């Protein structure tokens, strides 16, 4: 259902693509140092926080290697639902992150493309999310995400309206995904 | 090779002492795939997982790859997934559908019934008819796939006896029937099945204390904590009479579920026609299942799901120190549109790999099998006390072997029948 | 012998930096999505794709590290040769990739020189290729990629006519290299 | 003692960006093609290389996370100490580098902060380091670096004044730290 | 442990019959490096590897790390890559050259014969002559570098027997024998050695059929397409009087090495002097080689090659679920520097780990081996009955036990003399 | 199985042969957690980790995760990080202070004791006092904290015996005894516990010889070369009259300090107020202490530290191809800050994974473990005869068994202890 990003033959200007970037690099840093807080305040009342599951399918049923807005998936969250999120992972109870894991969110591949909105942007970008925890528990993770962003008055230059991760996995290899992507 | 002698003192259900062993040792888990997963019934999906004539799920049965697949007879065949020529597998996808099924090693052909069709070259280089993959047999239990490879084992009815009505709160609530969700979600564990397997039979001691503490505090009003929750108390738990099946569920709170599932979930399941038609037609159990909520209920070995929730999943075993977990999500068929969004939505909010319920789970697994590489941690008997003696057969609402919801009497019969399935070579006596 | 890439002491400029990185930001966009005749329109006529077995010497040996062009490689292409492998990874029969895997080419480390030929560039890029596939299967690659690319008229901006591959490994740990880097 | 890097909200400008940048980029070719001497040359005189430990805390004692500059650390060293592992690295009876590995330093996430003194910056970034030696062995390390960078007169632009890595993990998972960060 | 009874069991080559359990027992694999490796002649690579006095080459006998080095005395030199003061790795890199071999570890210093020569502090701190890493005995055929740990073991000549003429087809075309081209590509597969040893023993089947389509697909011309290439089926197999080698070549379809190897490589192969000339060289044999095309070969247990396409490969054991593939390819000496060049070319594009041909084969032992970690799929016998009681020993054209192209013949010697090896403890009765 | 007459022919310390399958044997690693790690003294750390009440250090004895906790009367206690309910890990951090530990699971409290004193429904759902996690002996030497789990094992003084003094060389030399420095650096190493703890126990001839060389090249002056650097030859060897413990040291050689701890701790060592104190006070052993440079120890079976330097590590074992390396470094109390300073920076510099000198081990171990994954590896005997009856028990300077610095008795020692051991189930013969 997904396909090769629709990228803009016109390439974005070099200080949006640079604003972009700085965007993801800041986020990043917010997530690897346990900000949650800053982090889920630049979601967006309107998000949709979405992960697909994948499947391995023949050649002739690709278009059904992800599942749909009627299937289960990994995350399929609104504004209301990441706030429980973020109230369980800051929380001295949850127990899945006390003691915290330790996460690298190495962003690159960043390709941003105008929609029909000023000031709202189609970001697509690839990442490595390098989780390690305990003593020795290492889940390597690496996909894209497809965002839509707002131009918005914070610390960051953009809030998050949607955003949906395609993980390179169909079997998830790690215990539980008790990250932020 | 361990004596029949050594396998029954491992459990011990007059005590309750469990020896750490159970969840560790390789001699017993290769023991285990014969003694109790070679001749066990075992949920591989729903019905609704292949509808059509040709429809193929690809799954497992222990550490055996397994393809089920619709017939154009309706009925449902389950073999091997794995060639007898040189042992290639056959079906190379997750899911889908097939008109046939070719290996890619040297090109033989099966059909969607799994018999050999085609073999290339075979009037240059044996009968066809005697070497297609080994076929399991296949029974339904009101929309869900059971699979055994043993002709000498009880039926799935008889297998699963009195625990029946407990399946029947999730699974026949409207003539209609269940459908699956699509999507089957699928992570690796390091840890033992026994601890999933039981935790879901009789452990509703672990949500009742801290593990979930978390989890539910994420469903918590933001202007509240949880101070303020309500902590659910009441309710029992069911051993079943043979096969070491379980079940436990809270009796008249209400909170507890909608802390869960929401207030939408809540209402439909305790209030109105669609809740009133369910314990009418489960009234030849007795039970009042308007009042049973935050149920959960393992099939042993490896089925367990949570009934109020619909949540279901398989615990596939990868050696002693390890499982992987392929969870779906059911609904009755003529649900609201409105509710089976809404079952759908905190399904994946609290039981996926990263659900704020189950994320804790997965997190003390990993720690209790780390523990238990070392020498001390598996001399002494793990503690299996809860509810000793205190279970009776003549309880007013719930039939069966029935206690206290914080009691192990579940589990110390999970743990009993494991243990006789694997002391036991036949049976002509370990049969109900 | 390959060597630290030799630099240009004036670096390019933001423009054709960020031209030179869009243009593998689309490539692995490409390749991950599995649009191979895409891909492969890309490759010049006179195209070599090159991938030298790495060995194991003492720092008195160092200049035999790397197989030579009469030796055995991992790849040695030609477009003639490239053509047989796009022919294959799209086939239904080609059952190394069917079902498909599940890449992540994520590019950085963009050195971009401009070489003999105007608007002819030489490009040393950094990359970790993470490969997913059927249930469990996890393949990570990581190295350097060195590009002869030209200026074209096809919707990326640029063809490639030279691509070698400096690949981290001596014995690779993958069972095959159905994959493209 | 670290928490989230403090970035200028004021962003900085796309030449100066693209100078660090390509100056870590330059950094890795070298530390990936073993050119050390080269390397150290980078290295100021008053420099501080530190890599802290890591350990697992509970939330309440997050503050605990870091070890002290008075305590023990995987790397705590100085200009002249520094050389020493160069002499080490280099040397043809240094078994642990000889033969040598072949290692890949993927950076991103490039954050630039101008500080008090003009041609110093501030500056944070996230890495890869992908390890391989001998015939299997694979050694992933992901973290960021927080460097004090000094414009330079050398090839590369700049001068190294101080580096501390943050390195994601608490038990070290590979049995040696041969490489450079 | 493992009885001799018992491991006969495991094969039947009158019926045609294998135990699954034979690719995935970890005690019977631990017996393989005894009984089968630790007495095998097992390939090491060529001659032009270590050309000179010091040259030297770090590979493996079974999971031994053995040194490969050339003597002054033009002589080649086989001893474990191991000092025997704690162990220590002596020889730290792939190739190379080397005047002496020193430990890293206590610096016990060794001449390129693998003799103590000198030991730190000796006088201050036992015989040096009696403490070398243990020697193994090395011949060579026909460029070809073997080894043997065992003198009580036969000879190499007496080892191959009438295997020979079909190692000629390769090694033997001209009076200035084969030369490696430089390079060894090495990588790892997640199978079973006997999986790979059988396949080039005996399964030109995998080739004909299924597995290689789009290899096939990738040499064929781009105006044409699959339902047009013609599927070779002439042809015949060859098993090995005793030691379970075997090999497999079409006849008279040359289209199947066009393919495979280009036209160039064809011409070469079926047409002109050296032709002619490798016909005239192997005349004692009475083989028609230029008819012989895309032919396979194993020299038991793990010396694997195609000697059409000059691809050669040793299987490294790494437990029963593991190898690594170890490849390097051969040309004629005098060979012209195109053909020479097409063989370098084509041998990376069709047999390197990326190769077209060599990427199926990977992904079809994985899947086999994965689907061995189940218990019903290790329960019934895989069939090895192609082409039963249908090779003999009068053959016009191939000396030898000869059969069909498309048989199993090979396959149920390499196995019955697997068997053979792991059950009979003495060379006595174990000899031809 | 391993009978006792098979476990002793694996060590022979009469001709100085070791079988090399006892660094690789799994079944042997099994009965060593049990007849080794279960009843041996084992080092956590120093009580300066735990100084105040509730302080806590999460470590382990062998493979068993153990809890060192100071108790409220000053006392240090070690219990397993397990509860006896389901086996969760009660202590979840690496080190921290605690008013209580909480299981995560089921909500099982404990006092810093490790008494179980609050229990989730308890009345609803037997003592307290008789299922909390297993309590291991606690015994300090000057600082270190030992533990041991066999209640019939001798007490540590008696353990230790004439291994003591040369441990006073690093802590006794002050009144006001060493302190641990903050921070404790783990990493992991693929090899056997046993080559770990031979090295520091007998194996000056490593750090002689070749492993060490770009070392003492890194800590020389970059006008200086290996040309100018002073191989060390004078200096003495100890074997412990029991225990399997052993230490190695320089006489009169300063250079080999000063080449790693630089010129204000070979000062600190050798010269000064500080160096007059210690040898006063170790005056009682006799040793030249001023005099002792390069000093390596072990305390069976995983206790190593080197004195001169103070660089403490414990080795964990992971199985029998992998351990755990967990270092710190110590100080004297009364130390000036630059002194401290000192030992912090040139022990990171040199012993940490990172360490100049610590590199070079890694390398050496990870390949020697590696090479005896191969049969042949494991067939012969590995060379021990160094310095073989060379020593005597009636040194003028240094008490015990002394020999030459260059030697093995001390490593013919430890392994002939660890066959003892293995080979002996009463402390009945085992004990001094
Ligand atoms: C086993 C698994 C899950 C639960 C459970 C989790 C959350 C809410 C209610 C019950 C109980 C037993
Ligand atoms: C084993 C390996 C390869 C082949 C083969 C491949 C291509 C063409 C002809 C034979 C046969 C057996
Ligand atoms: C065991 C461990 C370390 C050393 C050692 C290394 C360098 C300098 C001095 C002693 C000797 C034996
Ligand atoms: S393996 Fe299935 S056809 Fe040969
Ligand atoms: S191991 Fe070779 S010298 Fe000690
Ligand atoms: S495991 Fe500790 S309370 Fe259940
Ligand atoms: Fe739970
Ligand atoms: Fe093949
Ligand atoms: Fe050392």
């Amino acid at each position: 259902f997904f396909k090769t990003f629709e990228w803009p033959s016109k390439a974005a200007g070099l200080e949006l693509q640079n604003e972009i970037e700085q965007f993801y690099y800041r986020e990043a840093q917010l997530l690897d140092h346990r900000a949650y807080e800053a982090w889920f305040a630049l979601l967006d009342k309107d998000i949709h926080y979405f992960m697909p599951l994948r499947t391995n399918r023949m050649i002739r049923e690709g278009e059904l290697e992800y599942s749909g807005d009627q299937d289960l998936a990994h995350f399929d969250e609104t504004h209301e639902t990441m706030y429980g999120r973020i109230r369980k992972v800051t929380s001295d109870v949850g127990w899945a992150e006390n003691p915290p894991s330790r996460t690298r969110h190495l962003v690159s591949n960043v390709i941003v493309k105008e929609t029909a909105t000023p000031d709202t942007f189609e970001v697509n970008s690839a990442f490595i999310l390098y989780r390690n925890r305990l003593e020795r528990q290492v889940d390597i993770f690496a996909g894209e995400r497809r965002d839509v962003l707002r131009r918005a008055d914070n610390n960051l230059g953009f809030s998050i309206a949607k955003r949906t991760i395609l993980l390179d996995a169909s079997t998830l290899l790690s215990n539980n995904l008790s990250m932020f992507f | 090779n361990w004596t029949p002698e050594a396998i029954r003192g491992l459990v011990d259900q007059e005590k309750g002492l469990l020896d750490p062993r159970i969840y560790a040792d390789q001699s017993l888990y290769e023991l285990e795939l014969e003694r109790v997963f070679g001749r066990s019934w075992l949920l591989l999906g729903h019905e609704s997982h292949v509808p059509e004539t040709g429809d193929f799920l690809a799954t497992y049965m222990g550490e055996d790859p397994v393809v089920m697949v619709r017939q154009k007879d309706k009925s449902i065949k389950v073999f091997l997934n794995q060639c007898r020529h040189r042992g290639m597998r056959i079906c190379r996808s997750d899911a889908g559908n097939a008109k046939a099924f070719t290996c890619s090693y040297h090109g033989w052909a099966y059909d969607i019934a799994g018999k050999l069709v085609n073999v290339p070259f075979e009037k240059e280089a044996f009968d066809k008819a005697e070497w297609g993959p080994l076929q399991a047999r296949v029974a339904t239990y009101k929309g869900l796939v059971f699979a055994n490879w043993d002709v000498q084992a009880p039926d799935l009815e008889t297998y699963l006896g009195d625990a029946r009505p407990y399946m029947d709160v999730m699974l026949d609530r409207t003539p209609a029937g269940t459908v699956a969700i699509g999507g089957m979600q699928k992570w690796v564990i390091p840890c033992n099945w026994k601890f999933a397997a039981e935790q879901f039979c009789s452990d509703m001691y672990h949500a009742g204390t801290t593990t979930h503490l978390s989890g539910i505090l994420a469903g918590i009003p933001p202007e509240m904590d949880l101070s303020q929750a309500q902590i659910p108390t009441k309710g029992n738990q069911f051993r079943a009479a043979w096969g070491g099946h379980g079940s436990g569920w809270y009796v008249d709170e209400p909170g507890s579920l909608l802390a869960v599932m929401g207030p939408k979930v809540t209402q439909y399941w305790t209030e109105g026609p669609a809740a009133e038609l369910a314990e009418q037609r489960l009234g030849h159990t007795g039970m009042p299942v308007r009042r049973m909520v935050g149920q959960h209920m393992t099939i042993f070995p490896t089925c367990s799901f949570l009934p109020t929730f619909n949540n279901i999943r398989i615990w596939h075993p990868r050696g002693p120190n390890e499982i992987e977990v392929w969870a779906f999500t059911l609904v009755d068929a003529d649900a609201p549109a409105e509710i089976k969004e809404e079952y759908r939505r905190h399904n994946i909010r609290n039981f996926s790999a990263g659900g704020v319920f189950e994320q804790d789970d997965g997190e003390n697994w990993v720690e209790i099998q780390k523990g238990l590489r070392g020498y001390k941690a598996k001399s002494q008997p793990l503690n299996a006390q809860m509810g000793l003696g205190r279970s009776q057969t003549g309880h007013p609402d719930f039939p069966g072997n029935v206690g206290y919801v914080y009691a192990e009497e579940a589990a110390r019969g999970m743990y009993h029948h494991w243990m006789r399935m694997m002391s036991e070579p036949s049976w002509a006596t370990l049969k109900p």
